[PDB]
């Protein structure tokens, strides 16, 4: 009963960590996941406006030529 | 504080936002020399959501003023209150666009849009907390239309996650005969449609049809339609300007307004049209076709979500019961896969004037019959290929044209989606 | 010892706080500057008010209070207000930029900037207390603090203090005064971040108190002023047994036991009488009968649902002011035998009831009349979860259209995380419908 009593105590303890833990986990994970996707849609984004700035000179380039 | 920025390209941009600083400055209690003189503390309040504060308790308008002429803004600095914007903040070339969409976005306007980038710049390095930009220009003309959407995409590159808002003046034959709008108009569609969260379609067709046919005076001037735009201008943006809990800034806004990121062309509406209304009477009037700022009438689509404003002293239950009462005799008109789409806003200040008023704030799928009207003139002109040697002259093909075109006729078929769509 | 740290979160938390403190000073006869002259330990003491009141050497009675929103302009009305002496700087935190109704901003882009100073101020808090005894957190679903940084609060909370009690005050969305189309999106991802970290939710239906404050007030159109207050006495009913004393008392963690049967079955049903007019109260003196009978009247509840068309699985009265066991019992009896009250078979069916001597009190220049007495009831009903269904509605009309969620994934956040939050509710729906059904 001694040690029935020592497990229960031990079992309350390791449950409480366990939950500390595991919330710990998944807010880290969410959060990294988060700031990756923000991040590569910020990306995108820019990477469409440096698109429009390239073809912009293709056409200021193509109006010298022209000329 | 959360600041706004303010830009006004080309002679339309200029001209109307000219009123629009004329207007909101009368209703702050501000004179044309920055000064202050108002009755009320609420004046004040958010006064720096437009308004720096210079020494000298001067209130210096948060104001850029751009065009590839110099006329423009000589007469801007010439007219009431044109001594009040920061001088620094006058930034001009002298080649000019032309009506010219192409020399706006890529020649002209090119070359100076460095310098109007510095002077943004400089502007939103002194915001404690930048909400966005707001721009005044036409989709007509060539330096508005051409150099406005240019300085979007340049912002949206430094200001990546920030709100840019634009007031869009469309083009239309009973106001404007230049020929080549329709083009300039489609090619300023195209960029709006990617680079703006949130435009308000200023109809010169609308403008002009309430002028006439409404206000009943015939032969209107430009004087008239931007009195109408003016008008506008202050009520959706008494939100942003005053002690509010409603759509208080322009991202709550843009939330609330914008369900899917290129729906948001927003038809803008205005009551009473100038004894003072009644609160059913402001209501009815607003959610009327006569009163839109664009030419679409709503019962030809749905409405997928909408703003109202009321101003002035009245019974907000009133306000309350109209407004219910509105949304359940026009269930129809209302899309049933987006719940309480309708806000309300009500603000005790009246405009200058009036007793009481109510601005209307639609994103309604039958706004493209605004965008129709514009791609017919456009394929009008484009399957002749006629006039194109303007734009081909200045580097670019007939790509990007066509590109244009789909993209809004891509838009419009959205909105058609949209508008078909059903709960079950 | 047993202090209880409040939280207030975004604009209804912050200014729903600001009425329950105002409340709690009157209740307690403190001053607005903090002093309270009744009060003849100076610097400390452990008498019932001081589980939510700490105090200086200077006879100062402070709040265990921390304000948070992700702008400045709600929380800095508490700054330059009638009570500003009452909170430390330190207390009242404020960012510039607020979460646009945007859940993803609140728990992630502009809430993350944040969270560390907010926990480091709770820390200095729950430091001063000899036997901390868990959080209020005050907040609503809609806003995209309210629900963003809440469930990002709750998480953090749960990782720097344990299983230590979390108690929420959730304010439910209504469109008589909501601020936002989204705010079905940010109630059911808040509800499924947060269901595994808070013990006990009160969840307030803002149209119940509206139509309440229309109802019973007549007040044409209710302004958040008008339902805080009311809120506040509900807020106070509940937290009373806290912080007061008597022979009749029973504590809040008494009739928790008997509220929650499973973690997840944790929201209870709030009722509270008599709400009325000081013009309506003169010469109507409202016995115990009569205000207890109101408990059972559904348009006196603070979530608009029908527990005559569900079951009961605890039900508890905490009255307040001049209310004696006898009274209680003889209506409790009449009740029983005259009222809809089905509950479920494995729970017992008695009431718990709790009494608290000191009378109700009400703010000068309110709208409720200063009674003799007053109850709130507090019942675990299968009921309650018609709130969710009407909720979780409205998140489908727009998710099936994907409407107003590219302003999430534009923040960071997945279309996952929506429909495993949506799923987490389906679930928690059949769990209230699964408890309610006979034994085999
Ligand atoms: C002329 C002038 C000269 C000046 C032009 C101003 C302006 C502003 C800028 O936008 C562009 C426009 O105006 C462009 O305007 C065009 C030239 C380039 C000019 O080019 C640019 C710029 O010039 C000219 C017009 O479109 C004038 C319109 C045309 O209706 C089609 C005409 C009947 C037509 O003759 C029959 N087919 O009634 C006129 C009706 C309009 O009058 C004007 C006032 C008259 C008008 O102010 C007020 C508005 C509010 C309006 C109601
Ligand atoms: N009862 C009550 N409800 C309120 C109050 N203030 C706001 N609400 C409700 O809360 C919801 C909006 O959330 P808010 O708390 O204002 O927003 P927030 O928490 O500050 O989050 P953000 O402003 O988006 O950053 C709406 O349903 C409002 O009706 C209040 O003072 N009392
Ligand atoms: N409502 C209104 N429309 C204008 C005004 N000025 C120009 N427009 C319209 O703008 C179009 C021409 O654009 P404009 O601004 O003149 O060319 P830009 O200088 O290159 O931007 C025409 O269709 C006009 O009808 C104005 O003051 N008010
Ligand atoms: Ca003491
Ligand atoms: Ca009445
Ligand atoms: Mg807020």
């Amino acid at each position: 009963k001694r040690e029935h009593e020592r497990e229960v105590i031990q079992k309350a303890i390791e449950e409480n960590n366990n939950f500390i833990k595991m919330a710990k986990e998944k807010l880290a994970q969410k959060m990294e996941s988060n700031k990756e996707n923000r991040e590569a849609h910020l990306a995108a984004m820019l990477e469409r406006l440096q698109e429009k700035d390239k073809h912009a000179e293709e056409v200021r380039k193509n109006k010298e030529l022209k000329e | 504080m959360r600041e706004i920025v303010h830009i006004q390209a080309g002679q339309c941009g200029n001209q109307i936002g000219a009123k629009f600083w004329e207007v909101i400055s009368d209703e702050h209690g501000i004179d044309p020399t920055g000064s202050y003189h108002g009755d009320s503390d609420l004046q004040l309040e958010r006064i720096n959501v437009y308004y720096n504060e210079a020494t000298g308790n001067k209130y210096v308008p948060r104001a850029i003023l751009v065009d590839l002429e110099p006329g423009t803004m000589d007469s801007v600095r010439s007219g009431p209150f044109g001594q009040i914007f920061r001088p620094d903040n006058f930034v001009f070339g002298q080649s000019g666009a032309g009506n010219n969409w192409a020399k706006g976005h890529y020649t002209e306007g090119a070359e100076l849009v460095d310098s109007v980038l510095d002077v943004v710049r400089k502007e939103s390095e002194s915001c404690d907390c930048l909400q966005g930009f707001q721009l005044t220009h036409s989709l007509g003309g060539g330096t508005g239309s051409g150099m406005g959407t240019l300085l979007i995409s340049k912002i949206r590159e430094e200001y990546p996650d920030r709100i840019m808002n634009t007031f869009s003046v469309m083009p239309s034959p009973k106001v404007s005969d230049t020929v080549v709008e329709p083009y300039n108009a489609t090619l300023s569609v195209h960029q709006l449609v990617e680079n703006t969260d949130e435009t308000y379609c200023i109809d010169n067709e609308a403008l002009y049809d309430i002028c006439f046919r409404t206000l009943k005076l015939t032969t209107p001037t430009y004087g008239d339609l931007n009195h109408l735009v003016s008008a506008t201008m202050s009520g959706v943006t008494t939100c942003l300007r005053f002690p509010g809990q409603l759509n208080a800034d322009l991202r709550k806004l843009a939330v609330n307004m914008v369900p899917f990121p290129r729906l948001h062309f927003f038809m803008p509406g205005f009551a009473p049209l100038t004894r003072a209304l009644t609160v059913p009477e402001l209501t009815q009037q607003m959610f009327d076709s006569k009163n839109m700022m664009a030419a679409c009438d709503p019962r030809h689509g749905r409405y997928l979500t909408v703003a109202a404003i009321f101003r002035g002293r009245m019974s907000m239950k009133e306000v309350d019961e109209q407004m219910l009462n509105v949304q359940n005799k026009n269930s129809s008109y209302f899309v049933e896969w987006i719940p309480n789409n309708v806000k309300t806003a009500v603000c005790d200040i009246p405009p200058r004037g009036l007793k009481m008023s109510a601005t209307f704030i639609g994103n309604s799928t039958a706004i493209q019959e605004l965008f129709k009207r514009i791609s017919e003139q456009f394929t009008a002109m484009f399957r002749r290929k006629a006039f194109l040697h303007w734009y081909t002259g200045e580097g670019m093909d007939e790509m990007e044209f066509t590109e244009a075109e789909s993209n809004m006729n891509d838009l419009v078929s959205e909105y058609q989606q949209y508008q078909d769509a059903t709960a079950d | 010892m047993r202090e209880c740290i409040s939280i207030h979160v975004g604009q209804a938390g912050v200014q729903i706080g600001n009425a329950c403190w105002e409340l709690y000073c009157l209740e307690h006869g403190i001053q607005p500057d903090g002093q309270m002259p009744s009060d003849k330990t100076i610097g400390g003491g452990d008498d019932s008010f001081n589980t939510f009141f700490s105090e200086t050497g200077a006879g100062k009675h402070v709040p265990r209070a921390v304000f948070v929103d992700l702008e400045p302009t709600v929380i800095d009305e508490v700054r330059t207000g009638t009570y500003r002496q009452l909170f430390h700087p330190e207390q009242l935190i404020t960012g510039k930029e607020d979460a646009a109704n945007n859940y993803a901003r609140g728990h992630y882009t502009i809430g993350k900037e944040i969270i560390d100073l907010v926990l480091d101020r709770i820390r200095k808090l729950a430091d001063q207390c000899t036997g901390l005894q868990g959080f209020l957190v005050f907040h609503s679903f809609g806003g995209g603090t309210g629900s963003g940084f809440t469930s990002l609060l709750m998480e953090r909370l749960s990782v720097d203090y344990g299983k230590k009690s979390k108690l929420e005050f959730s304010i439910y969305p209504a469109p008589q005064v909501s601020t936002a189309v989204v705010e079905p999106y940010n109630s059911i991802l808040t509800t499924h971040t947060t269901l595994e970290h808070s013990d006990c939710a009160f969840m307030v239906d803002n149209e119940a108190i509206y139509d309440i404050c229309r109802r019973n007030l007549d007040i044409e159109r209710p302004t958040y002023t008008n339902l805080n207050r009311l809120i506040s006495q509900i807020v106070s009913s509940i937290t009373a047994s806290l912080r007061f004393d008597g022979a009749l008392n029973v504590d809040l963690t008494e009739f928790q036991t008997n509220l929650v049967p499973y973690p997840r079955i944790h929201f209870p049903l709030a009722t509270y009488a008599p709400v009325i007019s000081a013009e309506k109260a003169y010469h109507e003196q409202l016995s115990v009968a009569e205000i207890t009978n109101a408990c059972f009247e559904p348009a006196n509840q603070m979530v608009k649902c029908d527990p005559r068309h569900g079951k009961y699985m605890a039900c508890c009265l905490l009255y307040r002011g001049d209310v004696v066991p006898k009274d209680v019992n003889a209506a409790i009896a009449t009740i029983k035998t005259k009222r809809s009250i089905q509950f479920v078979d494995w729970c017992p069916t008695g009431f718990k009831v709790g009494i608290n001597y000191q009378p109700p009190t009400v703010v000068p220049g309110g709208d409720l009349a200063k009674v003799q007495r007053a109850v709130c009831m507090l019942s675990n009903t299968t009921a309650i979860a018609e709130a969710w269904a009407r909720l979780d509605h409205k998140f489908d009309l727009m998710y099936a259209k994907r409407a107003f969620v590219h302003w999430y994934v534009g923040e960071g956040m997945e279309e996952g995380e929506f429909s495993e939050a949506r799923e987490d509710m389906a679930a928690l729906e059949k769990d209230y419908e699964e408890v309610g059904v006979d034994s085999v």
